[PDB]
RNA sequence: AUAUUGGCGAGAGACCGAUAGCGAACAAGUACAGUGAUGGAAAGAUGAAAAGAACUUUGAAAAGAGAGUGAAAAAGUACGU
RNA sequence: AUGGUGAACUAUGCCUGAAUAGGGUGAAGCCAGAGGAAACUCUGGUGGAGGCUCGUAGCGGUUCUGACGUGCAAAUCGAUCGUCGAAUUUGGGUAUAGGGGCGAAAGACUAAUCGAACCAUCUAGUAGCUGGUUCCUGCCGAAGUUUCCCUCAGGAUAGCAG
RNA sequence: CGUGGAGGUCAGUGACGAAGCCUAGACCGUAAGGUCGGGUCGAACGGCCUCUAGUGCAGAUCUUGGUGGUAGUAGCAAAUAUUCAAAUGAGAACUUUGAAGACUGAAGUGGGGAAAGGUUCCACGUCAACAGCAGUUGGACGUGGGUUAGUCGAUCCUAAGAGAUGGGGAAGCUCCGUUUCAAAGGCCUGAUUUUAUGCAGGCCACCAUCGAAAGGGAAUCCGGUUAAGAUUCCGGAACCUGGAUAUGGAUUCUUCACGGUAACGUAACUGAAUGUGGAGACGUCGGCGCGAGCCCUGGGAGGAGUUAUCUUUUCUUCUUAACAGCUUAUCACCCCGGAAUUGGUUUAUCCGGAGAUGGGGUCUUAUGGCUGGAAGAGGCCAGCACCUUUGCUGGCUCCGGUGCGCUUGUGACGGCCCGUGAAAAUCCACAGGAAGGAAUAGUUUUCAUGCCAGGUCGUACUGAUAACCGCAGCAGGUCUCCAAGGUGAACAGCCUCUAGUUGAUAGAAUAAUGUAGAUAAGGGAAGUCGGCAAAAUAGAUCCGUAACUUCGGGAUAAGGAUUGGCUCUAAGGGUCGGGUACGAUCAACUUAGAACUGGUACGGACAAGGGGAAUCUGACUGUCUAAUUAAAACAUAGCAUUGCGAUGGUCAGAAAGUGAUGUUGACGCAAU
RNA sequence: CUCUUAAGGUAGCCAAAUGCCUCGUCAUCUAAUUAGUGACGCGCAUGAAUGGAUUAACGAGAUUCCCACUGUCCCUAUCUACUAUCUAGCGAAACCACAGCCAAGGGAACGGGCUUGGCAGAAUCAGCGGGGAAAGAAGACCCUGUUGAGCUUGACUCUAGU
RNA sequence: GCGUUGGAUUGUUCACCCACUAAUAGGGAACGUGAGCUGGGUUUAGACCGUCGUGAGACAGGUUAGUUUUACCCUACUGAU
RNA sequence: AAACUUUCAACAACGGAUCUCUUGGUUCUCGCAUCGAUGAAGAACGCAGCGAAAUGCGAUACGUAAUGUGAAUUGCAGAAUUCCGUGAAUCAUCGAAUCUUUGAACGCACAUUGCGCCCCUUGGUAUUCCAGGGGGCAUGCCUGUUUGAGCGUCAUUU
């Protein structure tokens, strides 16, 4: 029974006018104005939501300590992890490679 | 109208101010001539075009 | 009496493109140092829905060769290619579907896309789903080579404008009856404002040329000459045979 | 529904007060005065219109400085005071 | 030497006399209409002087009836005829 | 004719928002079972498809040729009815302006205005047509015919009259 | 003959009464008119010769103003509805208070807002006009009072789009273009110790600005308080941004932290240029899962109602904000291990050697829990006090249950597309490693604590059968949020709680004719252009359903039966301990069957399809003539034809270094 | 066979929303059918994207028949509310040459008035639709005018463009 | 003097058939009668066909859809003081 | 016979003709030449002891200063020192000022009392942040000053 009301001049139900209902300590019902969810930090390699990370709107990170922004890794909260397994095994190889790609050429110069 | 503007809002000033009858002093001023206020406007029989 | 809806179009106020879901121009590179002496390497990083458009799109992005960075294109996607995959651009890449070679470097029969009608355009013809053109032959002494469009039109252009090797994706498209009204509300929402579509044998004469009678009926030749006028031209504009086109069509 | 039915609808306003003249008539999605023509650096006027111009032409206000380049015109524009006398 | 339905200053008429004369003799380009361009009225006169009716009486009051003022209320702020 | 003013209604596009009881139907996909020499065929579930359907709100406006018809109202009211999840409804913002727009096309709609809007001016537009044309008395006193005229409801010419 | 003005004249008339107006009194004239008397009146006016013209009205559906008969007449009849008494007042059908009868019925006649209005809000006074009776009442009249913000909006950002500037057209008002064919500008610190800011590097080339009070977006809550303000005042308790900064902690002799195999942990834990990543940031529908509030409900402690009789009864109070600490999760991921007898698994069949099932860990903190805030507040009671401000003192404010409930939020999924469903400001992160740093003492303000400041404008109220637009207090129109109980499929209809109304001239009768609502023996469309109107049908369960067909339908085809109340029976679930067959209890309406029973009634009001056979015609759904046409008209998918390879086709413009299609390219655009 | 054409209407369909004659002829439905349907076709004047024929499904579309239903009707009757009506208060409008009893005659050939007759008695209330050739707009149609406008075209005369 | 009908088709008047009946005569009254009704036809604006026309359009050809205003006065008439 | 209707007259209504007014209009004629970036014309909002308008004025606001006059102003109140006087006045004149927010309108905007930058100064422990006071920054073009660009181009270096 107990009916609400919007508490800013705003009446319409958009994303930025969610409500909530609550009961005060006066022992009444009242909206109260609900901030938009905020969604999880993502992987820059693969899309995925990057765990370890804190999930805020985004000027409210800077509100916010810096270990809730980070996990102690190479590319912390930035890439994956699995990423970086991944870039770290193909920059090994790719280097690797490279020194037998040169001495092959190196070779065929010198056999030709 | 209802969350105005102050240009609004200064006109309707104006507005309240000259919205009373004649100061009746005047009525007996030497060559007085002015019976009543001819100018008197209201909320519910004119509109005031902002 | 009035102006008819085809020259209502040229003002284009409530006729223009609906254009703000886009993904941006599709082009290629800027014809630079890299592509027209060696071949430069990007990655296909997404291949993408481009609203009003069939073919998707391909984001391929290419270090700078000036700069520290990374520089981001929008390609058409040829069937074939994928995300992840390396494309080669340049005057010295190699024949695989998704690089991007001068017509000079590729064989007669080479089958591509979204080439430039002159070189540096970064892209002209055979840009809708399913079309390519086809390299077929060279004149080495003024570098040209000529083409076939998807048209049928054979055309010579010059041996260093640029093609995409392949053909363009989301093809068969137009193969599927749209079936209802709506399908095609839907469809020219995301073009341009085109349709439904009033017969000017249903308008009055103030409106059309067709327009009146107290039967409909056109009244007069519907083929108009190519000098006629503006407020003039609809109907068959500077049709040279009409009805049913009967036996094989195919370009000789 | 094209009389009063549709009449209910109208609650928007095509002009307000225009800076310049004060008039509401200042066309808001266009962003000029029907009347005075703001912010043309001109003002409106038409010669098919002598009823308006007269209602607006010079004399119709203060004439907060014009009023008075006459007086001073007739005194040869003097400078400085006038002295003193006597009785 | 010529022009001049604007401006400032002046002198005038076999001109109009408040439905006339400028739309406006007046708090008139006002009030009022229209989203806007624009449209746009009605409305002068007590008496020499307010001396604008003290006071009594009937009435809830407005007022009435007396009285009074005035050359006249057969001039009472509805007001000259 | 010239120069201006309008998309507060409405038509259409664009940008940004919002809105839509409860039912009926039972499409793909999926699970289990049965028959059969074989190819293959069948049953029961599950699932929740559609410019699908019953029907509110909504949006529309079919019939009563109902009320009203000097109205509640310059388009309304009642019943009954169309559609009701999309070619849906709809706020605000924004674009298109008069021989111009806009039109799923009715010559529709473009602010009670549309087979060319509204405002002012040119403009006291022209009228062989229609209406009216203000005091008295005295004297005289007609014509509707001739001829020519894009002449036939008008003129000019002669006649009749002062 | 008569009128307004002019020259002349009569030394004309007149305050001892000019002009004007009235007058079935007089007189002159054939008449136009002229003269007198009387009354009224108050300042000017007339005869004659002559001059002059805006010079004579019954008409023009003449112009403006005034006025009649019509006529005390049409009417003041939609929205269920009013009544008794008191009080006030000159006056009461209509004001106020009490009582009673009703209504709206949470899809509101409730509680708030957007647009619009602009003071209508509130108080005191108060009725001439206004509120189509009234009036002591009012949105009226008179006089006053009233709108308080770092945190709510604006302001900032960008959207469609608007629009300066170098320029190019145009006689010109101006038109084009918006990064364009331009020498387009400012940040970070160093160099200064003449000194205040010149040059020394290196970047960055982004080239206006306006455009959202529903889009994006730094940050506040509860309790109290006014006649009228309140997320704005007061009390308490927070948080954000900017600026200052010092103390503590942390770090360092291995200089720029350790711990964990790992996912990753943390109170901290240097980081310029440049680069890159993320967030902001995004359709729609379906079921399933979870949260919140609401709904239902047991025990207990209070207060109220009913009590002839009956009811351990009916009604009601039992509340907990932002913010902060710990804790809390579907998803996802790590370690171990190595899978056919394939297993795991959702309501929805998807997953595993690219490593499943299993066991053990890591993470996001939506959301919830306990504690702080915080019982001191608020809620409900009892016991005293006394004209008074209004107090004072006490208690209690507790423990549970339930679910295809309802509304809303949210998650993991799934359906759909020739549809795949904004942008920008802004915030952070990472890669990088220019640099700057300690042991006789340095580094550290992304850890804690501490200091100062946060301007400008809006803020009352109405939001509609009276505050807006329709000439108005008009049965019309005008965007949105919150949403209780029963019946029932239900946000239907009907009844109700909370709130709010009880406004709509009134009285008396009940003729005709009406408008709106009903019924009719026998017949049954004979009425009528025509079954127009009306009537009939209807829910649900079961039975049973034709031609024809694009195989999807046609179909609720058609046609039948059943249905209340009460009383029983049966079927359908949860949770637990079981060495390495069952027990125990707690909590839900669904479905079917069986007795009994009544004036044969039972979807008992409400609610709720008439059906069939054919012809014409448009395939369908959709669309239009606002206000006489909704249709067979328009559209549409489908079919076919035409133009065009950009130095182009179609179209725009007075012109142009102009424009639409075009963020386009023949599976395209344009035209039939 | 003959004239003749660019070709001389093919497959289909029909008194069809296309057939003059026409209510075509035959069949069917009925007691009775200018209706409906099925047939027929020398079809005034059917016919192939000027689209022809066929079509399940859908229709507030036009049409015909049947069942149920019924106050549509035979044939009317009765009831409720609100009106009308009477009162207090309040109080418009349209219209109006002057006005308001007929018969006949004549008359601008249909009189309230005029001529000859009938006749005729204050003041009035509810009803009513015969008359007031009642009222609502200087005819919707028709003609005239040396009056237009929308629209079309090998009309006259031009024009942007090309 | 007194009666002169009930139906099927058609918007019909007319026509035509069924059937009853004593008979189913013909006419006038602004081709009686729309502030008495109806609105089917005819005859505006939507629309389909056929014929004609290069076309806009036309058709005494066929089709479908298409707003019916006011009485309270006078007289007449019905009743009533 | 009344009532009612109609005619006349008297007094009273209704209405505002007529007569007489006239600080207005209309036309003619004569004399004169002066708007604005030194911010015009126009707009908005304000200002009085007690004003809503019209008229006037600009936070110095129905006015300040100056000059002439010579005692008012007046609806009421008022001051009272202003009356043989540097002196009354809603007086005249006018040479000096003040002149909000605007407007060609000029830092940028403007349906916003919105948003920068620069200089001097004051206050907060401040070259840097905040607040107060003053003073500034539009565009085209001309002359000039300064600083510059270009193998457009001359000469001069060793
Ligand atoms: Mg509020
Ligand atoms: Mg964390
Ligand atoms: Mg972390
Ligand atoms: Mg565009
Ligand atoms: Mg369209
Ligand atoms: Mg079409
Ligand atoms: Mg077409
Ligand atoms: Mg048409
Ligand atoms: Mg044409
Ligand atoms: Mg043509
Ligand atoms: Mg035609
Ligand atoms: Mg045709
Ligand atoms: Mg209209
Ligand atoms: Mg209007
Ligand atoms: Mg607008
Ligand atoms: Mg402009
Ligand atoms: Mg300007
Ligand atoms: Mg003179
Ligand atoms: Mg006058
Ligand atoms: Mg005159
Ligand atoms: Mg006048
Ligand atoms: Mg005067
Ligand atoms: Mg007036
Ligand atoms: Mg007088
Ligand atoms: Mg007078
Ligand atoms: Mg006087
Ligand atoms: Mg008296
Ligand atoms: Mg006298
Ligand atoms: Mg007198
Ligand atoms: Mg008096
Ligand atoms: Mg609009
Ligand atoms: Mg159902
Ligand atoms: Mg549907
Ligand atoms: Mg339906
Ligand atoms: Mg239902
Ligand atoms: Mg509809
Ligand atoms: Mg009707
Ligand atoms: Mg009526
Ligand atoms: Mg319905
Ligand atoms: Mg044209
Ligand atoms: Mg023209
Ligand atoms: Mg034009
Ligand atoms: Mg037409
Ligand atoms: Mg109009
Ligand atoms: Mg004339
Ligand atoms: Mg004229
Ligand atoms: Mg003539
Ligand atoms: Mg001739
Ligand atoms: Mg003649
Ligand atoms: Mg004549
Ligand atoms: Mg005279
Ligand atoms: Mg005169
Ligand atoms: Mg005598
Ligand atoms: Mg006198
Ligand atoms: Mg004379
Ligand atoms: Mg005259
Ligand atoms: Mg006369
Ligand atoms: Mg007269
Ligand atoms: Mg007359
Ligand atoms: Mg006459
Ligand atoms: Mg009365
Ligand atoms: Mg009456
Ligand atoms: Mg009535
Ligand atoms: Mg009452
Ligand atoms: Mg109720
Ligand atoms: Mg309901
Ligand atoms: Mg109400
Ligand atoms: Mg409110
Ligand atoms: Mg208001
Ligand atoms: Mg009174
Ligand atoms: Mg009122
Ligand atoms: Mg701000
Ligand atoms: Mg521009
Ligand atoms: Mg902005
Ligand atoms: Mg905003
Ligand atoms: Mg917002
Ligand atoms: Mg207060
Ligand atoms: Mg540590
Ligand atoms: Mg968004
Ligand atoms: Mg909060
Ligand atoms: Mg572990
Ligand atoms: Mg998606
Ligand atoms: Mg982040
Ligand atoms: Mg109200
Ligand atoms: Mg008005
Ligand atoms: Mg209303
Ligand atoms: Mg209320
Ligand atoms: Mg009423
Ligand atoms: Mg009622
Ligand atoms: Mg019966
Ligand atoms: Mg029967
Ligand atoms: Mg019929
Ligand atoms: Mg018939
Ligand atoms: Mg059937
Ligand atoms: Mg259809
Ligand atoms: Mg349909
Ligand atoms: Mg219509
Ligand atoms: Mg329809
Ligand atoms: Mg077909
Ligand atoms: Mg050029
Ligand atoms: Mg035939
Ligand atoms: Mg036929
Ligand atoms: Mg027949
Ligand atoms: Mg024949
Ligand atoms: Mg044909
Ligand atoms: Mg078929
Ligand atoms: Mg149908
Ligand atoms: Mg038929
Ligand atoms: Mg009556
Ligand atoms: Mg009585
Ligand atoms: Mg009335
Ligand atoms: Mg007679
Ligand atoms: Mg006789
Ligand atoms: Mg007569
Ligand atoms: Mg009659
Ligand atoms: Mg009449
Ligand atoms: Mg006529
Ligand atoms: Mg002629
Ligand atoms: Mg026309
Ligand atoms: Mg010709
Ligand atoms: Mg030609
Ligand atoms: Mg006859
Ligand atoms: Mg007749
Ligand atoms: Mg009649
Ligand atoms: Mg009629
Ligand atoms: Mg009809
Ligand atoms: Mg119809
Ligand atoms: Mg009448
Ligand atoms: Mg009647
Ligand atoms: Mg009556
Ligand atoms: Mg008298
Ligand atoms: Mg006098
Ligand atoms: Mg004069
Ligand atoms: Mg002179
Ligand atoms: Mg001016
Ligand atoms: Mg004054
Ligand atoms: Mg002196
Ligand atoms: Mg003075
Ligand atoms: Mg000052
Ligand atoms: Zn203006």
């Amino acid at each position: 029974a107990q009916r609400v009301t919007f508490r800013r001049r705003n009446p319409y139900n958009t994303r930025s006018n969610k409500i909530k209902v609550v009961k005060t300590p006066g022992g009444i019902l009242r909206a109260q104005h609900v901030k938009k969810l905020a969604t999880r930090p993502k992987c820059g390699d693969c899309g995925s939501a990057l765990q370890g990370i804190s999930t805020l709107r985004p000027r409210q990170y800077a509100t916010v300590s810096k270990t809730h922004k980070t996990v102690s890794r190479a590319y912390g909260g930035s890439r994956c992890a699995n990423c970086v397994k991944e870039r770290i095994i193909r920059a090994f190889l790719i280097e690797e490679q490279k020194i037998v790609k040169k001495v092959v050429k190196e070779q065929t110069e010198a056999a030709k | 109208a209802a969350q105005k503007s102050f240009r609004i809002k200064q006109k309707m000033a104006k507005a309240k101010k000259q919205n009373r009858p004649l100061p009746q002093w005047i009525r007996l001023r030497t060559n007085n001539t002015i019976r009543y206020n001819a100018k008197r406007r209201n909320w519910r029989r004119t509109k005031m075009n902002i | 009496g009035r102006v008819i809806r085809n020259q209502r179009k040229g003002a284009g106020s409530i006729f223009t493109s609906h254009t703000r879901l886009r993904q941006g121009a599709a082009k290629l590179r800027t014809l630079d140092y890299a592509e027209r002496h060696g071949y430069i390497r990007g990655i296909v990083k997404q291949i993408v829905h481009d609203s009003g458009r069939g073919a998707p799109l391909a984001k391929v992005v290419f270090r700078d060769p000036y700069k520290y960075r990374l520089r981001e294109e929008i390609f058409i996607a040829n069937e074939g290619v994928h995300t992840g995959q390396f494309i080669y651009a340049g005057k010295k890449a190699s024949l695989n579907v998704g690089n991007v070679l001068p017509l000079g470097s590729v064989p007669e029969g080479t089958i591509v896309s979204n080439v430039e009608e002159k070189p540096g355009d970064r892209g002209a013809l055979a840009r809708a789903s399913g079309n390519y053109v086809i390299i077929i032959g060279h004149n080495p002494d003024e570098n040209k080579t000529r083409v076939r469009l998807p048209s049928g039109a054979k055309k010579v252009i010059s041996s260093d404008a640029r093609g995409v090797i392949g053909v363009i994706a989301g093809g068969g498209r137009v193969d599927k009856p749209l079936l209802k009204a709506g399908r095609a509300f839907h469809k020219y929402r995301l073009k341009r404002n085109s349709w439904p579509k009033t017969r000017g044998v249903a308008m009055n004469p103030v409106d059309h040329p067709h327009g009146g009678g107290n039967h409909q009926h056109i009244g007069k030749a519907s083929t108009i000459s190519r000098g006629a006028v503006s407020g003039q031209k609809a109907g068959l504009i500077a049709a040279r045979r009409t009805g049913l086109l009967r036996g094989s069509q195919k370009t000789q | 529904g094209k009389g009063t039915p549709s009449f209910g609808k109208r609650h928007n306003k095509s002009h307000t007060l225009c800076n310049r003249c004060g008039r509401r008539s200042f066309h808001v999605q266009k962003k000029t005065c029907s009347s005075c023509g703001y912010p043309a650096a001109k003002t409106r006027s038409y010669n098919w219109g002598a009823k308006a111009k007269r209602r607006h032409t010079t004399g119709t206000g203060r004439m907060r400085y014009l009023k008075h380049v006459s007086r001073r015109f007739k005194n040869g524009f003097q400078t400085g005071s006038a002295s003193k006398a006597s009785a």
